[PDB]
RNA sequence: GCUGCAGUUAAAAAGCUCGUAGUUGGAUCUUGUGGAGGGUUCCCCGCCCCUUGCCUCUCGGCGCCGGCCCGAAGCGUUUACUUUGAAAAAAU
């Protein structure tokens, strides 16, 4: 957040989940980033860089992660037509 | 005629009187006159694509419009070779009205018929321009820069009377209203 | 999938699939299930695709290769059926086992010695091991299981649909999970037969 | 509801086969018939739902018993649509 | 929902979209209107002369085979009744509850059900004498049921 | 009945994205409710939303995400005179630097940030932050 | 408690329905381009049919070379609303 110089303020900028669009707190302990591990997609084998992910408590607690996670794959790989 | 068979219009132009002469022949040629009973037109016009090509526009009077649809094709057909490299369409032309309520000024003349506003005669023109796919469905969107696009589909038999006049379609509709349309089959047919 | 062929599902796993059953599913159904189900019989069961197991396996087996310390991918299960597959599991591919009654508060403790921080689970059927479940929305654990169509999805992040009332099911989808984890992070890779075989994660089976 | 699901597109017959005005577009769910039935050698049409008794200029004189629905014929033949 | 019932229930028709002729039919506008005007003669009423074309005849429907409406070519010729059959049927119900309640005064269920045929009746009057479709200086009584009903 | 037609069509926004949603299906298509989604959009609320048509009144089908609290309605519909402003804003917003305030004035439906700009007063609506 | 209350159990929805006054009431009847003021399309003249809707004219000015052109005169079916003026004793 910006200022009369523009200077940043804000002790931390929070970080905004994938598939709802909210912010998590500083106290909300059902929200985890997943690991998706990326391959060089020539051989199928582990290259490096991951994809991560971030998911909140709301969503996951009605269960309705087991969508967002297969969308975002969908969007991008490891999923085809599924 | 040959030169006031286009009244309303303003009788001479080199183009819609080359159009008319020819036209109004063939309805009196003996080849085909069991279907043509010598009608006219009120006007005609040329306009083209981003595809690089013209297409014909014939406007009537519109109550003779009727009588035209009867036969549609085989006549379509026959001018599409007679003036060949260009498509071929018909139209109707009304006199749209401004409201009442107010755009021009009113002298409580008459009511203002709802088939004689302007947005009735812009549905009606869409329902010729493609009028052997008789409209399924309309759908809209709307742009985030305040634009729209209609969606319109069609039915899903009498696909190719239709496939390759499909974008050239579009393009005259474009020149009449002055929006953007995008001409679709769906996903399924009831 | 991915990968044009070179990951995609081969003509011999599909014998072992259906020798083992997975393919079947139970009668009861959930609104988190109805994709992976492609129809029903003309009789009580429903027909989960292979195709749609198979695609879930490969990001699901990615997110435990995902991780850059293996001991701390710890798998539980509490079903007896359960019990033998997830042992060899984590012996053969480093990881920590919970066999058998979980003992609440051990991802959640500092007084007790069974205490641990993991950063994944992988759990066999939601209904019999409820209890880690609740306890991973403390400390932020992802979480990864074998669903099948009558167990709900709640507090689970992916899903890896499976026939799993007690089978050969069970067996042959930890031997298939541990397979695909050492393609890509282990040397095993070749992809044309590999020594060890779903033949010893099956149930122990009482003997005569 | 997973809650996420699409409303544009629906499925031909899983997602059109919900109650007709709460589809999008509505609909009928009935249909008329081209019918030539052999004691009235004529080329009749007929709606699904009768509604009442249709007559017959032949040997017989009824072609349809109306009921709570699609009215049953009594010995006719021969089922068009045709399109709608 | 219900107006004098506590119910809600759906059963409406739904027409479609479309609206062509559609292509298979017969019968131009003019054969429509000879077709309907033989069928008012035998007292059969508006809604019913829309019923016996639309289930035997190739009609979908009197709107769109012509411009107007089933009861407008009817009042064109200025054969149309003095009353709407609407109007004349809640009349037609409401006296045959008088004479049972004649009969029997022990009915007041009967008695129960007739406050609201009857106050039905003036709502509906109310709407049509404003609009200048009846007289305004007529008014429903049990002397004036027995006279127009008849 | 239905007595009031764009207030019955906010409820159903403000519901569907606190369970989270990003489709939805609004009925009976007014277009006071397209004019008002219009500069909606142009802020960034909701995205591009599609209009189906049926001769009934139509139907509309919105996307939309997260960046979106709440849109309210207020009714019946006051006037505003340019210095009763100040008071409804304060107590209609979360804070003076962000939020909008909606009105129809005779220059055409807008926010409020843009009537002070053209001197127009007329009759509140709603608002939504 | 209009802004701003409450009525399952704490004080509290007429036993139930009909019904006039009162209050409240669905959808639907116009958009793009050069100049000017502000961006990179978009918000005082005009153009597609409309553009402050018309005429009819005649009396008293402006024109141009008897003849011709355009301001003022009736008004756009009626109101609410909103915006600008006028007119508002002092003291407080």
């Amino acid at each position: 957040m910006q200022s009369n110089a523009g200077e940043f303020v804000d002790l931390y900028v929070p970080r905004k989940c994938s598939a709802s669009n909210r912010i998590i707190g500083a106290k909300d302990h059902a929200s985890i980033p997943m690991n998706v591990a990326e391959v060089d997609k020539v051989t199928g084998r582990f290259n490096g860089q991951s994809k991560t992910y971030a998911i909140c408590g709301a969503i996951r607690r009605m269960g309705e992660s087991d969508d967002s996670i297969l969308r975002l794959a969908k969007s991008h790989g490891i999923v085809s037509q599924n | 005629s040959a030169k006031i068979v286009k009244p309303n219009g303003e009788k001479p132009d080199e183009f819609e009187s080359g159009i008319s002469q020819a036209l109004l022949e063939l309805e009196m040629n003996s080849d085909l006159k069991a279907q043509l009973r010598e009608l006219n037109i009120t006007a005609a016009k040329e306009i083209e694509v981003g595809g690089g090509r013209k297409a014909i526009i014939i406007f009537v009077p519109v109550p003779q419009l009727k009588s035209f649809q009867k036969i549609q094709v085989r006549l379509v057909r026959e001018l599409e070779k007679k003036f060949s490299g260009k498509h071929v369409v018909f139209i109707a032309q009304r006199r749209i009205l401004p409201k009442p309520t107010r755009k021009s000024r009113t002298k409580n003349k008459q009511k203002r018929p709802r088939s004689r506003t302007l947005t009735a005669v812009h549905d009606a023109i869409l329902e010729d321009l493609v009028f052997p796919s008789e409209i399924v469905g309309k759908r809209i969107r709307v742009k985030l820069d305040g634009s729209r696009l209609i969606k319109v589909h069609l039915d899903k038999a009498q696909q190719n009377n239709v496939e390759h006049k499909v974008e050239t379609f579009s393009g005259v509709y474009k020149k009449l209203t002055g929006k953007d349309v995008n001409f679709e089959f769906p996903e399924f047919q009831l | 999938s991915g990968a044009l062929d070179v990951l995609q599902m081969k003509e011999e796993d599909v014998l072992k699939f259906l020798a083992a059953g997975t393919h079947l599913g139970g009668t009861n159904l959930d609104f988190q299930m109805e994709q992976y189900i492609y129809k029903r019989k003309s009789d009580g069961i429903y027909i989960i695709n292979l195709k749609r197991t198979w695609e879930k396996l490969l990001l699901a087996a990615r997110a435990i290769v995902a991780i850059e310390n293996p001991a701390d991918v710890s798998v539980i299960s509490s079903r007896n059926t359960g019990q033998r597959a997830v042992l060899k599991f984590a012996a053969a591919t480093g990881a920590t086992p919970i066999a058998g009654r979980f003992t609440p508060g051990t991802f959640t403790n500092q007084i007790q010695a069974a205490f641990r921080e993991p950063r994944l689970l992988v759990v066999t059927d939601p209904r019999a091991d409820h209890q880690p479940l609740t306890e991973a929305s403390y400390v932020n654990l992802p979480t990864i299981a074998l669903c099948n169509t009558d167990s709900p999805l709640r507090y689970v992040d992916i899903a890896i649909p499976c026939n799993n009332k007690g089978a050969h099911s069970v067996g042959l989808m930890w031997w298939m999970l541990a397979r695909e984890v050492l393609r890509m992070r282990g040397t095993i890779s070749r992809e044309h037969p590999w020594e060890v075989m779903p033949d010893l994660y099956f149930y122990r089976d009482p003997e005569e | 509801m997973p809650l996420a699901k699409d409303l544009l597109h629906p499925s031909p017959e899983e997602e059109k086969r919900k109650h007709k005005k709460k589809r999008l577009v509505q609909s009928p769910n009935s249909y008329f018939m081209d019918v030539k039935c052999p004691g009235c050698y004529k080329i009749t049409t007929v709606f699904s739902h009768a509604q009442t008794v249709v007559l017959c200029v032949g040997c017989s004189t009824v072609l349809c018993q109306p009921t709570g629905g699609k009215a049953r014929l009594t010995e006719g033949c021969s089922f068009r649509r045709k399109q709608h | 929902g219900r107006m004098h019932a506590p119910g809600k229930g759906l059963s409406q028709s739904a027409l479609p979209y479309r609206r062509s002729v559609p292509t298979w039919l017969k019968l131009t506008s003019d054969d429509v209107k000879e077709q309907i005007y033989k069928l008012a003669k035998k007292g059969l009423t508006p809604s019913q002369i829309g019923v016996i074309l639309r289930d035997s005849h190739g009609v979908a429907q009197v709107r769109f085979v012509t411009g107007n409406k089933i009861l407008r070519i009817l009042k064109s010729k200025g054969l149309a009744p003095d009353l709407p059959e609407d109007l004349y049927h809640l009349i037609k119900k409401a006296v045959a509850v008088r004479k049972h309640l004649e009969r029997n005064r022990k009915d007041k269920d009967a008695k129960f059900r007739l406050i609201l045929i009857e106050s039905r009746i003036h709502r509906l009057a109310r709407y049509y004498k404003t609009k200048r479709v009846l007289p305004p200086n007529w008014k429903y009584e049990s002397s004036t049921a027995s006279a127009l009903v008849a | 009945v239905r007595m009031n037609v764009l207030a019955d069509a906010l409820k159903s926004i403000n519901n569907a994205e606190k369970r989270g949603k990003r489709q939805v299906l609004i009925r009976p298509c007014s277009k006071v409710i397209v004019r008002f989604l219009t500069v909606m959009m142009k802020h960034g609320y909701i995205g591009e939303f599609e209009i189906i048509d049926d001769h009934r009144a139509g139907k509309i089908v919105v996307n939309l995400t997260g960046r979106l609290n709440k849109c309210g309605v207020i009714s019946p519909r006051f006037d505003v005179q340019l210095k009763d402003l100040e008071k409804w804003q304060n107590n209609l917003l979360p804070s003076r630097q962000f939020g909008f305030i909606v009105l129809t004035t005779s220059a055409g439906i807008m926010d409020h940030e843009e009537a002070r700009r053209k001197h127009t007063g007329g009759k509140i609506l709603g608002f939504f932050f």
